[PDB]
């Protein structure tokens, strides 16, 4: 029968909510390029 | 015997002798939890000697 009696109070309807919404977005490009070119030519002057 | 008056909106009920009280003590609990999860990776790599 619990501790205490009800000596008033008010009767009706309790309503809540709690939402939540989290978004987390990544993109990410690494784009490298190494071209070297190294040519040479000789010759007397016949060769 | 019993026939005190019980109610649940407009019906009228014959409590058990047994039964201490039953009553409508309404309430409702909704729960929703939604996660989703991507991660993709790339590597592309070339070599070229020529």
């Amino acid at each position: 029968y619990g501790t205490h009696y009800l000596q008033s109070g008010s009767l009706g309807g309790e309503y809540r909510v709690l939402f939540y919404v989290d978004s987390e977005k990544l993109k990410q490009n690494d784009f490298n390029s190494v071209e070297e070119k190294k040519c040479k030519s000789s010759g007397w002057h016949k060769f | 015997g019993g026939c005190s008056p019980h109610y649940i909106l407009n019906t009228r009920f014959r409590k058990p002798y047994n039964v201490e009280s039953y009553t409508p003590q309404t309430q409702g609990k909704y729960e929703f939890i939604l996660k989703e999860y991507e991660s993709y990776s790339d590597f592309e790599r070339n070599v070229t000697e020529k």
